[PDB]
């Protein structure tokens, strides 16, 4: 039982440090380039209807 | 550094819940984390004993 | 028997107050046609403020 | 006088408008609305009615004021309310008899009505007189006294007449200047425009400092008279205990509060807490309303006049600076100042920068930022004064995405940090020391080494604790609490007592309502002290939870720091510091 | 009221210089007023009314409600009304129903006019602004005890699409009162069914005798329901500053009438804003909205619940954004506790009432509000994390705080938050639910609460 619970908890941290350094940064990057291509997709749609 | 997904409204919303679903899992996980560690402590005073 | 008996009661209430409004319109019609007869029969003639 | 063209919303295009300058205020209408001139294409002139623009026909009159949006300096300034525009809420109301405020209301920013006191300066006739030259005195209040009356900024000349001492009125003439002719008459007030700053003879680096009264602010985080601070103003975080203690406790001699849009109910509150404030002063208690001016602008007034709230407000500092007094400028809801330039903005059609904010907001807060700082007066005799400017973020709180607020923390130098999770945690004035920052300790090293010299030493000294501190909670997080050192330990129970009693302030309390300067520099020697006797113990190599047994009186001693009332102040304080630092030592040694 | 009795003459002009979508431009105008009704008289006779968008030299640009269809140039009178919007305000509004632009739709006759008042309204002077001091009781237990409503604050339901917030506000309009009064209700681009809803609920259930419902339907003219807001607010602000009674204003549908905003912005050649709304769409909600709140000399108060709708459930959105902005709290409806069939769906964790502290205190309402709530926040947050935690390590292994915060979620979901439509739980009854709810806990379990309260009322 120690064992399988060694097992268990490394693989557990493992996943946590991964989501928390890798998914949860790529994934608000991400967020915040769509963001950006959306309001510079906006700016444009704005430029060509002052013209 | 970022994932190379085409800008559009429902990809910022479809990433936004794919944040949100990353940071409870993080939470979730953590929890079984701290758990299973108590546990494991526990297992180990068991052991030696 | 009480939806009738209430209404009854309800009209009661609205005939003390139907009857004094028909006293006070026949008190005060005269007064109240003769202000209205004088501002229809005299016009303000003055041109617009702007012009 | 021009006539209106036309009427699309609130821009209206006056015709026969020569002789017109550009954001120029007119009287549009017959109601005599107010709205400053945008653009001019000939005869037509654009304007931007400040009021609703409703009912207003063609042909309506639109008068010509000459002059820019103009701040009413003079007398009289004082414990009034006014809006971004500066129409006296108090008095509008006591004219209107109506809790509303009636479209063109032309009710005067500084009351006419009121006799001052006035006292010639040294300036006699025939004495060429300047710019800010300080040329009589007027008895306003109690806290402040002799409102030194200043000639305008662009104002010059020989003087021909002056008022003899006595009391007078706004309305009535004061002096007589002739420049090349008399065509110049100065009464006790004078108007300036907003967005020009006034001018001084030399702004000086900003070397004193604003002493807060609160022992994070005042230490931590320190900032300099004429310096500009940064707050998240965030509901549920403490910015109005923040507001309460500038306003009351503060070194500056008056304060200028500009709400530039916040919301109704929170305007109620801040007009309803300010009267009943009151500053304990050399004489006896007197109200803070004294010294402070209340630019009250709720979301529901004019765009215009919440985009010109903190111009209005910082116009109001830079005259009382031009007095030689030091001015602190509260600017609660810059961000909502923002949003109602953005919306300016886009009335006006320019194209967004970002998310939505014009192209000038960056420029526009750095000049707005650099109003303030300490700075010798225009003209003779050389007095000096200061601004500070202390800014609440935004709602957004010390949000990056927002570019209002990633603009102020780039410009201002110092950030207080409130956090929600500490005041929710009941942590009081609930400041974020792991995110809170000071530029300014480099420029008050000079004052610290003139006054206290190790102050910058042993709050460099707290700021290695606390970043110790939350290593070691960490630390102790991630694996046993007792798998941390004998020094690890010693620094989580030191930073664990600094959090309890030196950061952690009871502002309604009355013993630690206002910590001084000298108080709260001998709490941090003290503390600093305990931390290296305990250091120094371990190295000893004794232990730990034996030392803390010997030292539990050592440590409530030191606790007690806080319940010493700073009433008696300076040596009657500083003495028993100076036992208590004694203690700290003899029962360590032991 | 003297000058009423005055003979003002209207100039019908047969020049109409042209139609452009929903605008008619005329001219030869003498001199148009910005913002001023007019009469359109088609060529049918059908009469349709109008206000002007925009003003120039001896030219108007009318814009008709109801469209421009069958709009002839040769032959369609136009007969400018010299005066702005208004509304004959008087005590008997309290229980008529109203049109979208003010005419009575109700079987009732024209509202004796006590007094014209201008629909726009003034600014509220901030120096005579109070600030709210008691509660508006809701017969919503959750809100009523977890997000209590102060006397002239401003706090929005916060709905998606379908969720039921109009059967919320319907409820809050039945129950709502002091803990006099006269809610003041406005439906802005309401289905009909809903209108109908709205007008029986509160005909039989005689809401009505207190209420001055403004119906404007999904269908009724984009600038009737610009108005209607302003129409709503207005009679709030006469009832409760010229008549001293609490008012309680409840909007609905603001994602509607950010709707509206857009229509008549993008009918003159304003370029659209962030999602297509305005950039003074702040403005116009600040207004809106700061026409509510107490005053200093009058003893009367005017509350507002927007009864926002998100477009997407998105709180970035604009309206929702700005929204919260100029209000003072948000009352959360979840598609989650909809779809779990729980009525009011209204979710407490992100739901707050900014001023709180004034409505829950000794005086007014119970002197353990604000601690029950508290501590039920706090037991509802442990409730969804150890729900979240169930499936993850197993019911067994929950903490003893845990497994007993499970069933005071589930005893909490389902008969507190629970509530019947037409039951009324005053805020009284409401606390002494909350309180057998958190009689399941130990008494030392109950971190939040003060011990006094916790020997009181335990």
């Amino acid at each position: 039982a120690f064992i399988i619970l060694d097992e268990v908890i490394k693989v557990t941290n493992r996943r946590v440090n991964a989501i928390e350094h890798v998914i949860i940064p790529r994934t608000e990057n991400t967020i915040a380039y769509i963001n950006s291509e959306l309001d510079e997709l906006d700016r444009e749609e704005f430029y060509r209807l002052k013209k | 550094n970022r994932e190379q997904v085409f800008p559009t409204r429902m990809t910022l919303g479809l990433m936004k819940t794919k944040l949100k679903g990353a940071n409870q899992g993080y939470s979730l996980l953590k929890r079984k984390s701290e758990a299973l560690t108590k546990r494991f402590r526990d297992i180990t005073k068991r052991i030696d004993d | 028997g009480g939806v009738g008996e209430l209404e009854k009661k309800a009209e009661a209430g609205v005939q003390g107050e139907l009857a004094e409004i028909k006293k006070i319109a026949e008190k005060k019609k005269d007064d109240v046609v003769k202000i209205l007869i004088e501002t229809v029969i005299k016009p303000s003639a003055e041109v617009h403020i702007n012009a | 006088y021009g006539a209106i063209y036309s009427v699309s919303g609130p821009v209206v295009i006056a015709e026969n408008m020569i002789g017109c300058a550009m954001y120029e205020l007119v009287k549009v209408g017959h109601d005599n609305l107010v709205g400053e001139v945008i653009r001019i294409d000939g005869d037509k002139a654009t304007i931007q009615v400040y009021e609703e623009t409703a009912g207003l026909t063609v042909g309506d009159p639109v008068l010509r004021t000459g002059k820019p949006l103009s701040v009413e300096l003079g007398p009289g300034l004082m414990e009034t309310i006014y809006d971004g525009i500066q129409r006296p809420l108090k008095a509008i109301k006591e004219e209107s008899q109506s809790i509303y405020i009636p479209r063109g209301i032309d009710t005067p920013a500084l009351d006419r009505t009121i006799k001052w006191q006035f006292t010639p300066g040294k300036f006699q006739v025939g004495d060429h007189i300047s710019g800010g030259d300080i040329y009589g005195s007027v008895f306003e209040n109690s806290l402040i006294s002799s409102h030194k009356i200043l000639l305008p900024p662009r104002s010059r000349g020989t003087i021909t007449w002056i008022a003899p001492a006595g009391e007078y009125t706004l309305d009535e003439k004061i002096l007589e200047v002739e420049f090349d002719g008399k065509k110049s008459d100065f009464t006790l007030y004078h108007t300036w425009p907003v967005r020009v700053p006034r001018p001084v003879t030399e702004k000086l680096s900003a070397d004193y400092p604003l002493l807060t009264g609160q022992r994070v602010l005042d230490a931590l985080f320190p900032c300099v008279q004429g310096g500009t601070t940064c707050i998240p103003g965030a509901f549920g975080c403490g910015k109005t205990v923040i507001s309460q203690s500038l306003s009351k406790y503060s070194n500056s001699d008056a304060i200028i509060y500009v709400g530039c849009g916040e919301r109704g109910n929170e305007m109620a509150e801040v007009l309803m807490e300010f009267p009943e404030l009151y500053t304990e002063m050399s004489g006896t208690k007197e109200p803070i309303m004294k010294r402070t001016t209340l630019v009250a602008n709720t979301s529901n007034m004019p765009v215009a006049a919440r985009e010109a709230s903190i111009y209005t407000g910082i116009t109001l500092a830079e005259y009382f600076r031009d007095q030689g007094k030091n001015v602190s400028m509260i600017a609660d809801s810059s961000s909502r100042w923002a949003e109602a330039l953005r919306e300016i903005s886009g009335r006006l059609g320019e194209m967004p920068a970002d998310q939505g904010f014009p192209a000038y907001l960056g420029a526009k807060l750095a000049s707005f930022y650099e109003r303030a700082g300490k700075a010798v007066a225009l003209g003779s005799p050389d007095r000096t004064g200061s601004v500070s400017i202390v800014a609440a973020v935004s709602p957004a709180g010390g949000d990056f995405s927002d570019p209002v607020t990633t603009a102020t923390l780039g410009i201002t130098q110092v950030f207080w940090g409130l956090d929600k999770k500490l005041a929710q945690r009941k942590h009081f004035p609930s400041i974020n020391t792991s995110v809170s920052y000071s530029k300014y300790t480099n420029v008050l090293n000079k004052f610290y080494d003139s006054n206290y010299p190790e102050f910058p030493v042993l709050r460099d000294r707290m700021k290695e604790i606390l970043s110790n501190a939350e290593e070691l909670e960490q630390v102790v997080q991630l694996v046993g609490k007792s798998a941390l050192s004998d020094s690890d330990k010693i620094t989580l129970d030191v930073a664990t007592l600094i959090k309890e009693d030196f950061l952690q302030q009871n502002g309604y309390s009355t013993y630690d309502a206002f910590c001084p300067i000298w108080k709260t520099f001998d709490m941090m020697r003290a503390f600093i002290s305990y931390h290296d006797e305990a250091q120094k113990a371990v190295a000893n190599g004794a232990n730990w939870s034996k030392l803390a047994d010997s030292t539990g009186d050592v440590k409530h001693a030191v606790s007690s720091s806080k319940f010493f009332e700073p009433s008696r102040g300076e040596k009657e304080v500083h003495g028993e510091f100076e036992k208590l630092l004694s203690t700290m030592q003899e029962r360590f040694a032991e | 009221v003297e000058q009423g009795f005055n003979v003002k003459p209207r100039l019908n002009y047969n020049t109409v210089s042209g139609v452009n979508g929903p605008l008619v431009i005329l001219e030869k105008v003498k001199f148009p007023r910005y913002n001023e009704i007019v009469n359109l008289t088609l060529p049918d006779g059908t009469v349709r009314q109008g206000q002007v968008l925009e003003i120039r030299g001896d030219r108007a640009i009318v814009q008709v409600f109801e469209g421009t269809s069958g709009i002839d140039v040769k032959k369609t009178t136009v007969e400018f009304t010299g005066e702005s919007l208004r509304i004959p305000v008087s005590e008997d509004m309290l229980g008529r129903i109203f049109d979208g632009s003010g005419r009575p739709i109700d079987n009732g006759p024209k509202v004796f006019a006590e007094d014209y008042l201008d629909i726009n309204g003034s600014p509220i002077n901030p120096y005579a602004r109070i600030y709210p001091e008691e509660m508006i009781s809701t017969g919503v237990s959750a809100i009523d005890t977890m997000n209590s409503i102060a006397r002239g604050q401003k706090i929005p339901i916060f709905s998606a699409s379908g969720l039921p917030h109009n059967e919320i506000a319907a409820q809050i309009c039945r129950q709502a009162g002091l803990v006099n009064f006269s809610i003041v209700f406005a439906a802005m681009g309401v289905n009909l069914e809903t209108a109908r809803f709205f007008k029986q609920d509160f005909e039989e259930n005689g809401s009505l005798e207190r209420t001055s419902l403004f119906l404007n339907l999904a269908n009724d003219p984009t600038i009737e329901r610009i108005i209607t807001p302003r129409l709503a607010l207005t009679t709030a602000e006469y009832l409760a500053y010229q008549t001293e009674r609490h008012v309680l204003t409840i909007l609905t549908d603001m994602s509607s009438y950010a709707d509206a905003l857009r229509e008549v912005s993008a009918a003159r050649e304003e370029v659209p804003g962030r999602r297509g709304y305005p950039g003074y769409m702040y403005t116009d909600l600040s207004t809106i909205y700061e026409r509510a709140g107490r005053v200093e000399g009058r003893n009367g108060s005017i509350t507002q619940i927007p009864i926002l709708t998100m477009p997407n459930d998105d709180i970035t959105h604009p309206i929702p954004d700005l929204t919260g902005y100029i209000t003072e709290g948000q009352i959360f409806v979840d598609r989650q506790l909809h779809n779990k069939g729980i009525y009011p769906p209204i979710n407490v964790l992100p739901s707050l009432s900014r001023l709180m502290k004034s409505a829950i205190g000794e005086g007014m309402t119970r002197k353990d509000h604000g601690d029950v709530s508290n501590q039920l926040y706090a037991k509802y947050a442990i409730g969804k994390d150890a729900a979240a935690m169930k499936a993850v390590v197993g019911e067994e292994a929950l903490s003893i705080e845990d497994k007993l915060s499970l069933e005071f979620l589930e005893k909490f979901e389902k008969t507190f938050i629970t509530q019947g439509a037409y039951e009324d739980r005053t805020v009284f009854e409401s606390l002494d639910q909350a309180w057998s709810l958190l009689r399941i806990y130990p008494k030392e379990m109950l971190n939040r609460i003060s011990p006094k309260i916790l020997d009181e009322f335990y």
